[PDB]
Protein backbone atom coordinates (compact mmCIF):
# COMPACT_ATOMS: atom_id res chain seq x y z
CA UNK A 1 0.00 0.00 0.00
CA UNK A 2 1.74 3.57 -0.48
CA UNK A 3 0.88 6.06 2.07
CA UNK A 4 0.82 8.94 0.41
CA UNK A 5 1.13 8.74 -2.69
CA UNK A 6 -2.22 9.89 -3.48
CA UNK A 7 -2.46 12.61 -1.08
CA UNK A 8 -4.77 15.84 -2.20
CA UNK A 9 -3.62 18.25 -3.67
CA UNK A 10 -0.15 16.61 -4.65
CA UNK A 11 1.60 17.76 -7.77
CA UNK A 12 3.02 14.37 -10.12
CA UNK A 13 6.75 15.44 -10.68
CA UNK A 14 7.36 18.35 -8.94
CA UNK A 15 10.37 16.98 -5.80
CA UNK A 16 9.78 19.89 -3.57
CA UNK A 17 6.58 21.42 -3.43
CA UNK A 18 6.17 25.52 -2.34
CA UNK A 19 4.59 24.89 1.03
CA UNK A 20 7.84 23.32 1.84
CA UNK A 21 9.77 26.40 0.95
CA UNK A 22 8.41 27.29 5.15
CA UNK A 23 10.71 24.97 6.37
CA UNK A 24 14.27 25.64 7.88
CA UNK A 25 16.77 24.36 5.38
CA UNK A 26 19.41 22.47 5.96
CA UNK A 27 22.64 23.98 7.50
CA UNK A 28 25.47 23.84 4.54
CA UNK A 29 27.57 22.61 7.70
CA UNK A 30 24.46 19.55 8.40
CA UNK A 31 26.78 16.39 8.99
CA UNK A 32 24.63 14.42 6.84
CA UNK A 33 26.27 16.88 3.86
CA UNK A 34 29.62 16.10 5.11
CA UNK A 35 28.77 12.65 4.89
CA UNK A 36 27.87 12.89 1.32
CA UNK A 37 31.27 15.35 0.77
CA UNK A 38 32.90 12.47 2.18
CA UNK A 39 31.31 9.66 -0.40
CA UNK A 40 32.25 11.88 -3.33
CA UNK A 41 35.81 11.76 -1.82
CA UNK A 42 35.47 8.43 -1.39
CA UNK A 43 33.79 8.17 -5.53
CA UNK A 44 37.41 10.42 -6.68
CA UNK A 45 39.81 8.17 -5.02
CA UNK A 46 38.41 4.72 -6.13
CA UNK A 47 38.29 6.57 -9.82
CA UNK A 48 41.88 7.12 -9.38
CA UNK A 49 42.51 3.64 -8.18
CA UNK A 50 40.81 2.09 -10.71
CA UNK A 51 42.44 4.04 -13.76
CA UNK A 52 45.86 2.93 -12.04
CA UNK A 53 46.78 6.51 -11.09
CA UNK A 54 48.28 8.08 -7.85
CA UNK A 55 45.19 7.58 -5.14
CA UNK A 56 45.46 10.85 -3.39
CA UNK A 57 46.97 13.45 -5.84
CA UNK A 58 46.17 12.22 -9.59
CA UNK A 59 43.13 14.52 -10.58
CA UNK A 60 42.32 17.59 -8.47
CA UNK A 61 39.83 19.20 -10.12
CA UNK A 62 37.96 15.89 -11.35
CA UNK A 63 37.85 15.01 -7.25
CA UNK A 64 36.33 18.24 -6.18
CA UNK A 65 33.72 18.00 -9.52
CA UNK A 66 32.97 14.57 -7.28
CA UNK A 67 32.91 16.35 -3.59
CA UNK A 68 30.78 19.21 -5.38
CA UNK A 69 28.25 16.95 -7.11
CA UNK A 70 27.79 14.91 -4.26
CA UNK A 71 27.42 17.71 -1.82
CA UNK A 72 25.01 19.85 -4.05
CA UNK A 73 22.32 16.58 -4.56
CA UNK A 74 22.29 15.83 -0.97
CA UNK A 75 21.57 19.21 -0.13
CA UNK A 76 18.07 19.19 -2.28
CA UNK A 77 17.86 15.48 -1.17
CA UNK A 78 17.91 16.37 2.61
CA UNK A 79 15.26 19.09 1.79
CA UNK A 80 12.76 16.80 0.32
CA UNK A 81 13.74 14.13 3.23
CA UNK A 82 12.76 16.90 5.95
CA UNK A 83 9.34 18.02 4.13
CA UNK A 84 8.08 14.64 3.89
CA UNK A 85 8.57 14.04 7.17
CA UNK A 86 7.41 17.05 8.44
CA UNK A 87 3.96 16.15 5.99
CA UNK A 88 3.84 13.26 8.24
CA UNK A 89 3.67 14.83 11.40
CA UNK A 90 1.38 17.14 10.12
CA UNK A 91 -0.61 14.77 8.97
CA UNK A 92 -0.94 12.69 12.34
CA UNK A 93 -1.40 15.94 14.27
CA UNK A 94 -4.26 17.25 12.47
CA UNK A 95 -6.14 13.35 12.65
CA UNK A 96 -5.25 12.99 15.91
CA UNK A 97 -7.02 16.45 16.32
CA UNK A 98 -9.76 15.44 14.04
CA UNK A 99 -10.95 11.91 15.94
CA UNK A 100 -10.86 12.92 19.68
CA UNK A 101 -12.68 9.60 20.44
CA UNK A 102 -10.04 7.79 18.79
CA UNK A 103 -7.59 8.95 20.85
CA UNK A 104 -9.14 9.53 24.31
CA UNK A 105 -7.08 11.23 27.13
CA UNK A 106 -6.45 8.98 30.08
CA UNK A 107 -6.40 10.25 33.41
CA UNK A 108 -3.00 8.71 34.81
CA UNK A 109 -2.86 6.78 38.21
CA UNK A 110 0.49 7.27 40.30
CA UNK A 111 2.62 4.59 41.40
CA UNK A 112 1.42 4.43 44.64
CA UNK A 113 -2.11 3.36 43.15
CA UNK A 114 -1.29 0.74 40.78
CA UNK A 115 -0.56 -2.53 41.49
CA UNK A 116 2.58 -4.08 40.67
CA UNK A 117 3.30 -7.75 40.88
CA UNK A 118 6.68 -8.31 42.53
CA UNK A 119 9.19 -11.47 41.32
CA UNK A 120 11.68 -11.92 43.52
CA UNK A 121 14.94 -12.73 42.18
CA UNK A 122 16.63 -16.00 44.42
CA UNK B 1 40.70 10.95 68.96
CA UNK B 2 38.49 14.03 66.76
CA UNK B 3 38.35 12.67 64.01
CA UNK B 4 35.47 10.68 64.93
CA UNK B 5 32.19 11.05 66.39
CA UNK B 6 32.35 8.65 69.65
CA UNK B 7 28.54 8.68 70.15
CA UNK B 8 28.45 6.62 66.60
CA UNK B 9 31.48 4.46 67.45
CA UNK B 10 31.24 4.06 71.08
CA UNK B 11 33.23 1.78 73.31
CA UNK B 12 33.91 0.86 77.20
CA UNK B 13 35.82 3.74 79.74
CA UNK B 14 39.29 1.89 79.32
CA UNK B 15 39.98 0.20 82.35
CA UNK B 16 43.85 -0.13 83.21
CA UNK B 17 44.59 -1.92 85.91
CA UNK B 18 48.05 -0.38 87.66
CA UNK B 19 51.74 -2.63 87.37
CA UNK B 20 51.99 -4.15 90.89
CA UNK B 21 55.26 -5.96 90.64
CA UNK B 22 56.16 -8.31 93.51
CA UNK B 23 59.59 -9.94 92.41
CA UNK B 24 62.89 -7.64 92.55
CA UNK B 25 63.81 -9.15 88.68
CA UNK B 26 64.16 -6.58 86.27
CA UNK B 27 61.25 -6.66 83.53
CA UNK B 28 62.74 -7.00 80.50
CA UNK B 29 59.31 -5.35 78.98
CA UNK B 30 59.65 -1.98 80.43
CA UNK B 31 63.62 -1.68 79.62
CA UNK B 32 62.22 -2.65 75.84
CA UNK B 33 59.53 -0.18 76.07
CA UNK B 34 61.48 2.59 77.16
CA UNK B 35 64.12 1.63 74.31
CA UNK B 36 60.76 1.95 71.83
CA UNK B 37 60.01 5.44 72.94
CA UNK B 38 63.41 6.76 72.82
CA UNK B 39 64.33 5.46 69.35
CA UNK B 40 61.59 5.00 67.58
CA UNK B 41 58.33 7.06 68.92
CA UNK B 42 60.36 10.64 69.75
CA UNK B 43 61.41 10.40 66.27
CA UNK B 44 57.96 10.19 64.89
CA UNK B 45 56.39 12.39 66.63
CA UNK B 46 58.94 14.60 65.83
CA UNK B 47 58.48 14.24 61.49
CA UNK B 48 54.56 14.16 62.51
CA UNK B 49 55.07 17.55 64.05
CA UNK B 50 56.77 19.24 61.09
CA UNK B 51 54.62 17.80 58.80
CA UNK B 52 51.76 19.41 60.96
CA UNK B 53 53.69 22.65 61.06
CA UNK B 54 54.29 22.69 57.67
CA UNK B 55 50.26 21.91 57.20
CA UNK B 56 49.13 24.89 59.42
CA UNK B 57 50.45 27.26 56.76
CA UNK B 58 48.36 26.00 54.11
CA UNK B 59 44.29 26.18 55.75
CA UNK B 60 41.85 24.98 53.16
CA UNK B 61 38.46 23.24 53.40
CA UNK B 62 36.44 20.55 51.55
CA UNK B 63 32.50 20.58 51.84
CA UNK B 64 30.24 17.51 52.37
CA UNK B 65 27.40 17.86 50.26
CA UNK B 66 23.68 17.96 50.52
CA UNK B 67 21.49 17.12 48.87
CA UNK B 68 17.58 18.70 48.77
CA UNK B 69 14.52 16.24 49.35
CA UNK B 70 12.40 15.43 46.06
CA UNK B 71 9.30 13.26 45.51
CA UNK B 72 9.67 9.39 45.39
CA UNK B 73 8.34 6.58 43.35
CA UNK B 74 5.02 6.84 44.81
CA UNK B 75 4.18 10.11 43.93
CA UNK B 76 5.23 9.68 39.91
CA UNK B 77 2.77 9.23 37.28
CA UNK B 78 2.81 6.17 35.32
CA UNK B 79 4.73 7.16 32.39
CA UNK B 80 6.26 10.68 33.68
CA UNK B 81 9.76 9.76 32.92
CA UNK B 82 11.17 13.22 34.63
CA UNK B 83 9.87 12.43 38.08
CA UNK B 84 10.65 8.28 37.93
CA UNK B 85 14.05 9.67 36.88
CA UNK B 86 14.79 11.85 40.24
CA UNK B 87 12.80 9.66 42.66
CA UNK B 88 15.09 6.40 41.32
CA UNK B 89 18.27 8.03 41.75
CA UNK B 90 16.88 9.36 45.42
CA UNK B 91 15.92 5.86 46.41
CA UNK B 92 19.52 4.72 45.01
CA UNK B 93 21.30 7.51 47.29
CA UNK B 94 19.13 5.93 50.09
CA UNK B 95 20.04 2.56 49.24
CA UNK B 96 23.54 3.45 49.83
CA UNK B 97 23.04 5.60 52.82
CA UNK B 98 21.61 2.04 54.00
CA UNK B 99 24.49 -0.09 53.21
CA UNK B 100 26.88 2.09 55.04
CA UNK B 101 24.40 1.63 58.12
CA UNK B 102 24.21 -1.63 58.45
CA UNK B 103 28.56 -1.33 57.81
CA UNK B 104 28.45 1.05 60.75
CA UNK B 105 26.58 -1.72 62.73
CA UNK B 106 28.91 -4.10 62.04
CA UNK B 107 32.07 -2.34 62.54
CA UNK B 108 30.26 -2.37 66.28
CA UNK B 109 29.98 -5.64 66.55
CA UNK B 110 33.00 -6.51 65.53
CA UNK B 111 35.10 -4.59 67.83
CA UNK B 112 32.86 -5.59 70.68
CA UNK B 113 33.73 -9.66 69.87
CA UNK B 114 37.50 -8.32 69.79
CA UNK B 115 37.49 -6.23 73.05
CA UNK B 116 35.56 -8.31 75.34
CA UNK B 117 37.99 -11.51 75.15
CA UNK B 118 36.54 -14.72 76.47
CA UNK B 119 33.44 -12.91 77.56
CA UNK B 120 31.91 -11.63 74.26
CA UNK B 121 29.25 -14.28 73.99
CA UNK B 122 27.95 -12.15 76.95
CA UNK B 123 28.94 -8.88 76.58
CA UNK B 124 28.24 -8.21 73.50
CA UNK B 125 24.24 -8.53 73.18
CA UNK B 126 23.44 -5.06 72.73
CA UNK B 127 25.49 -5.30 69.56
CA UNK B 128 24.03 -8.37 68.33
CA UNK B 129 20.56 -6.85 69.21
CA UNK B 130 21.10 -4.14 67.01
CA UNK B 131 22.69 -6.06 64.14
CA UNK B 132 19.80 -8.58 64.28
CA UNK B 133 17.18 -5.26 63.60
CA UNK B 134 19.00 -3.38 61.35
CA UNK B 135 19.38 -6.92 59.08
CA UNK B 136 16.01 -7.50 59.53
CA UNK B 137 14.83 -4.11 58.25
CA UNK B 138 17.47 -4.43 55.48
CA UNK B 139 16.72 -7.49 54.38
CA UNK B 140 12.53 -7.13 54.30
CA UNK B 141 13.63 -3.03 52.53
CA UNK B 142 16.07 -5.07 49.58
CA UNK B 143 16.23 -8.83 49.65
CA UNK B 144 15.17 -10.27 46.32
CA UNK B 145 15.07 -7.43 44.10
CA UNK B 146 18.01 -8.99 42.11
CA UNK B 147 20.46 -7.64 39.26
CA UNK B 148 18.11 -4.61 37.24
CA UNK B 149 16.71 -3.44 40.90
CA UNK B 150 14.60 -0.35 40.88
CA UNK B 151 12.64 1.75 43.04
CA UNK B 152 9.31 0.42 41.37
CA UNK B 153 10.34 -3.28 42.60
CA UNK B 154 10.71 -2.29 46.28
CA UNK B 155 7.93 -0.25 46.27
CA UNK B 156 5.58 -3.69 44.60
CA UNK B 157 8.05 -5.77 47.15
CA UNK B 158 6.40 -3.33 49.82
CA UNK B 159 3.06 -3.31 48.87
CA UNK B 160 2.64 -6.95 48.53
CA UNK B 161 4.17 -7.17 52.20
CA UNK B 162 1.62 -4.76 53.28
CA UNK B 163 -1.19 -6.75 51.67
CA UNK B 164 0.18 -9.95 53.43
CA UNK B 165 0.15 -8.20 56.91
CA UNK B 166 -3.43 -7.32 56.46
CA UNK B 167 -4.59 -10.12 55.38
CA UNK B 168 -2.41 -12.01 58.32
CA UNK B 169 -3.95 -8.87 60.66
CA UNK B 170 -7.41 -9.45 59.41
CA UNK B 171 -7.21 -13.06 60.25
CA UNK B 172 -6.21 -12.58 63.80
CA UNK B 173 -9.59 -10.27 64.65
CA UNK B 174 -11.87 -13.09 63.67
CA UNK B 175 -10.98 -15.43 66.43
C1 LIG C 1 32.66 4.07 10.44
C2 LIG C 1 33.92 4.11 9.59
C3 LIG C 1 34.56 5.50 9.57
C4 LIG C 1 35.64 5.66 8.49
C5 LIG C 1 35.46 4.68 7.31
C6 LIG C 1 36.78 3.98 6.94
C7 LIG C 1 36.59 2.87 5.86
C8 LIG C 1 37.39 3.16 4.60
C9 LIG C 1 37.17 4.61 4.10
C10 LIG C 1 35.95 4.71 3.16
C11 LIG C 1 36.23 4.03 1.81
C12 LIG C 1 37.55 4.53 1.16
C13 LIG C 1 37.64 4.18 -0.34
C14 LIG C 1 38.71 5.03 -1.07
C15 LIG C 1 40.09 4.35 -1.06
C16 LIG C 1 40.33 3.49 -2.30
C17 LIG C 1 41.75 3.68 -2.84
C18 LIG C 1 42.63 2.42 -2.63
O1 LIG C 1 42.34 1.41 -3.19
O2 LIG C 1 43.76 2.48 -1.78
C19 LIG C 1 45.01 2.31 -2.43
C20 LIG C 1 45.89 3.50 -2.04
C21 LIG C 1 47.37 3.12 -2.18
O3 LIG C 1 47.81 3.48 -3.48
P1 LIG C 1 49.12 4.51 -3.61
O4 LIG C 1 49.51 4.98 -2.21
O5 LIG C 1 48.76 5.70 -4.47
O6 LIG C 1 50.39 3.69 -4.30
C22 LIG C 1 50.56 2.32 -3.94
C23 LIG C 1 50.00 1.45 -5.11
O7 LIG C 1 48.70 1.89 -5.40
C24 LIG C 1 49.94 -0.06 -4.76
O8 LIG C 1 48.58 -0.46 -4.74
P2 LIG C 1 48.21 -1.98 -5.28
O9 LIG C 1 46.90 -1.94 -5.99
O10 LIG C 1 49.28 -2.45 -6.23
O11 LIG C 1 48.11 -3.03 -4.00
C25 LIG C 1 47.38 -4.24 -4.17
C26 LIG C 1 46.24 -4.26 -3.16
C27 LIG C 1 45.23 -3.16 -3.51
O12 LIG C 1 44.03 -3.43 -2.82
C28 LIG C 1 43.43 -2.27 -2.24
O13 LIG C 1 43.88 -1.20 -2.44
C29 LIG C 1 42.19 -2.43 -1.33
C30 LIG C 1 41.21 -1.27 -1.47
C31 LIG C 1 39.96 -1.50 -0.60
C32 LIG C 1 38.64 -1.34 -1.39
C33 LIG C 1 37.64 -0.42 -0.64
C34 LIG C 1 36.18 -0.77 -0.98
C35 LIG C 1 35.25 0.45 -0.91
C36 LIG C 1 35.06 0.95 0.53
C37 LIG C 1 34.17 0.01 1.36
C38 LIG C 1 34.61 -0.06 2.84
C39 LIG C 1 33.55 -0.77 3.75
C40 LIG C 1 33.50 -0.17 5.18
C41 LIG C 1 32.80 -1.11 6.21
C42 LIG C 1 33.80 -1.92 7.08
C43 LIG C 1 34.34 -3.17 6.39
C44 LIG C 1 35.76 -2.98 5.84
C45 LIG C 1 36.08 -3.96 4.72
O14 LIG C 1 45.59 -5.50 -3.21
C46 LIG C 1 45.78 -6.29 -2.05
O15 LIG C 1 46.61 -5.99 -1.26
C47 LIG C 1 44.90 -7.55 -1.80
C48 LIG C 1 44.41 -7.63 -0.36
C49 LIG C 1 42.96 -8.11 -0.24
C50 LIG C 1 42.38 -7.86 1.16
C51 LIG C 1 40.84 -7.68 1.14
C52 LIG C 1 40.36 -6.44 1.93
C53 LIG C 1 40.00 -5.25 0.99
C54 LIG C 1 38.83 -4.39 1.52
C55 LIG C 1 39.20 -3.61 2.82
C56 LIG C 1 38.82 -2.11 2.75
C57 LIG C 1 39.17 -1.34 4.05
C58 LIG C 1 39.36 0.19 3.82
C59 LIG C 1 40.52 0.50 2.85
C60 LIG C 1 41.48 1.58 3.40
C61 LIG C 1 42.08 2.44 2.27
C62 LIG C 1 43.02 1.63 1.35
O16 LIG C 1 45.62 3.85 -0.71
C63 LIG C 1 45.66 5.25 -0.47
O17 LIG C 1 46.68 5.83 -0.50
C64 LIG C 1 44.35 6.00 -0.17
C65 LIG C 1 43.75 5.59 1.18
C66 LIG C 1 42.98 6.75 1.84
C67 LIG C 1 43.56 8.12 1.43
C68 LIG C 1 43.74 9.08 2.61
C69 LIG C 1 44.08 10.51 2.15
C70 LIG C 1 43.58 11.59 3.14
C71 LIG C 1 44.70 12.58 3.54
C72 LIG C 1 44.53 13.09 4.99
C73 LIG C 1 43.44 14.17 5.12
C74 LIG C 1 43.19 14.61 6.59
C75 LIG C 1 41.68 14.74 6.90
C76 LIG C 1 41.40 15.74 8.03
C77 LIG C 1 41.82 17.18 7.66
C78 LIG C 1 42.42 17.93 8.84
C79 LIG C 1 43.82 17.42 9.20
C80 LIG C 1 44.58 18.39 10.11
C1 LIG D 1 22.06 3.35 -3.45
C2 LIG D 1 21.28 4.68 -3.22
C3 LIG D 1 20.24 4.96 -4.35
C4 LIG D 1 20.87 5.75 -5.54
C5 LIG D 1 19.76 6.37 -6.46
C6 LIG D 1 20.35 7.07 -7.74
C7 LIG D 1 21.15 8.39 -7.40
C8 LIG D 1 20.90 9.52 -8.45
C9 LIG D 1 19.53 10.28 -8.20
C10 LIG D 1 18.54 10.16 -9.40
C11 LIG D 1 18.18 11.58 -10.00
C12 LIG D 1 16.64 11.76 -10.25
C13 LIG D 1 15.88 12.11 -8.93
C14 LIG D 1 15.60 13.64 -8.78
C15 LIG D 1 15.23 14.33 -10.14
C16 LIG D 1 13.76 14.91 -10.13
C17 LIG D 1 12.79 14.04 -9.24
C18 LIG D 1 11.29 14.30 -9.55
O1 LIG D 1 11.17 14.66 -10.87
O2 LIG D 1 10.54 13.11 -9.32
C19 LIG D 1 9.84 13.10 -8.11
C20 LIG D 1 10.18 11.82 -7.33
O3 LIG D 1 11.34 12.06 -6.53
C21 LIG D 1 12.09 10.89 -6.32
O4 LIG D 1 11.26 9.88 -5.86
C22 LIG D 1 13.20 11.16 -5.27
C23 LIG D 1 14.56 10.57 -5.74
C24 LIG D 1 15.59 10.46 -4.58
C25 LIG D 1 16.29 9.06 -4.56
C26 LIG D 1 17.22 8.89 -3.32
C27 LIG D 1 16.57 7.99 -2.21
C28 LIG D 1 17.49 6.78 -1.80
C29 LIG D 1 16.99 6.07 -0.49
C30 LIG D 1 17.95 6.31 0.75
C31 LIG D 1 19.33 5.56 0.58
C32 LIG D 1 20.55 6.55 0.76
C33 LIG D 1 20.89 7.30 -0.57
C34 LIG D 1 21.90 8.48 -0.36
C35 LIG D 1 22.73 8.77 -1.65
C36 LIG D 1 24.25 8.82 -1.36
C37 LIG D 1 8.34 13.07 -8.39
O5 LIG D 1 7.69 12.43 -7.29
P1 LIG D 1 6.40 11.41 -7.62
O6 LIG D 1 6.11 11.40 -9.10
O7 LIG D 1 5.18 11.90 -6.88
O8 LIG D 1 6.77 9.86 -7.16
C38 LIG D 1 6.76 8.85 -8.18
C39 LIG D 1 6.67 7.45 -7.48
N1 LIG D 1 5.37 7.29 -6.75
C40 LIG D 1 4.20 8.11 -7.13
C41 LIG D 1 4.96 5.88 -6.94
C42 LIG D 1 5.65 7.56 -5.31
Amino acid sequence: MTMMSGRPGRVPLQFLPNEARSLPPPKLTDPRLVYMGFLGYCSGLIDNAIRRRPVVSAGLHRQLLYVTSFVFFGYYLLKRQDYMYALRDHDMFAYVKSHPEDFPEKDKKTYGEILEEFHPVR
Amino acid sequence: PDSWDKDVYPEPPRRTPAPAPQTSLPNPVTYLTKIFDLLVDRPVTLAREFIEQQHAKNRYYYYHREFRRVPDITECEEKDILCMFEAEMQWRRDYKVDQEIVNIIQERLKACQQREGESYRQNCAKELEQFTQVSKAFQDRYSDLGAHYSARKCLAKQKQRMLAERKAAKEAAAA
